[PDB]
């Protein structure tokens, strides 16, 4: 925070920083591509929502843990 | 002792300045801006560690 009024840029002889407008146009040509699965991945899911659906479901409790794991994880993830 | 102090302070009130002061304030603003030096990092770093590590064994 002090070489932030040292200055008027942070990172120092590591890193250089994207400018936005170059940054969104990467984004914008990223944004018409449309990747489609797999079907070893497809193997992969399914389990790893059991893992998920097994220890959620064991402690039914106000601790903090959170209760309920819906089955809209998946549909994010 | 306190007391004394309020005493004298109201009664004398019944019986430099402020326009030259704002002279002084007004003319500081367009002109008198600082700039940090190495100086100042060295003191506070010590300083606001102190801050997070034992102020908040009282408030």
């Amino acid at each position: 925070v002090t070489y932030v009024h040292m200055h008027n840029k942070q990172p120092d002889l590591d890193f250089t920083p994207v400018e936005p407008s170059k940054m969104r146009e990467y984004i914008a040509y990223a944004k018409t591509k449309r990747p489609v699965m797999s079907e070893a991945v497809n193997d992969y899911v399914v389990q790893a929502y059991i893992r998920l659906r097994q220890d959620s479901k064991r402690e039914m409790d106000s601790k903090f843990s959170f209760g309920q794991a819906t089955p809209r994880t998946l549909l994010g993830i | 002792i306190r007391d004394r102090s309020i005493s004298e302070h109201v009664l004398r009130t019944h019986r430099v300045t402020i326009p030259f002061l704002r002279k002084y304030v007004q003319y500081a603003k367009e002109r008198v801006i600082p700039q940090l030096t190495q100086e100042a990092i060295n003191v506070i770093v010590k300083n606001y560690t102190d801050l997070r590590n034992d102020d908040n064994t009282k408030k």
